[PDB]
């Protein structure tokens, strides 16, 4: 299986004065909880 | 992470229709209602 989800701030999620007009989602960085790194070695990217 | 199928039309014991792989957890399932213009104890008196 894979990762069922980032953890979302949820204080970033809708807008403050927001009705029903407006749908819910949420900013690009309210997803937490990950990071990244390069696979590259010597000219060459690491697989498993 | 894999869904697994089996089947009968004939007997009691199921055998194996398909496993599919689908990397996520499945977590509901539902009976859908068929609408009829039949089926029913006033018209044919036939049950699903
Ligand atoms: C993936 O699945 C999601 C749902 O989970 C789909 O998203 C929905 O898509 C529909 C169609 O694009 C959105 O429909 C809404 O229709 C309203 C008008 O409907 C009437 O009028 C039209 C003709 O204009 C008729 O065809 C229709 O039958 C009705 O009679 C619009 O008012 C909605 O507008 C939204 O934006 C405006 C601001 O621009 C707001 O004022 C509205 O309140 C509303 O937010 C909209 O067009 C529906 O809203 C979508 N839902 C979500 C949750 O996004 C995806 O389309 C689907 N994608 C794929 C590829 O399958
Ligand atoms: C949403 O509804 C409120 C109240 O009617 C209104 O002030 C606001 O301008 C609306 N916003 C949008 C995006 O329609
Ligand atoms: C369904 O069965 C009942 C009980 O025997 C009977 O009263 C009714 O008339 C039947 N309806 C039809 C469509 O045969």
């Amino acid at each position: 299986e894979h990762c069922a989800g980032f953890g979302v701030d949820e204080e970033k999620c809708g807008v403050l004065d927001g009705s029903y007009n407006v749908s819910c989602l949420c900013s690009t960085d309210a997803f937490l909880g990950w990071s990244y790194d390069t696979c590259v070695s010597n000219n060459r990217c690491n697989i498993f | 992470g894999t869904f697994y199928a089996y089947y009968a039309d004939s007997g009691m014991p199921t055998t194996f229709l398909f496993s599919l792989y689908l990397g996520t957890l499945l977590s509901h399932y539902y009976v859908l209602p068929l609408t009829c213009n039949a089926i029913s104890s006033n018209t044919d008196n036939e049950t699903l």
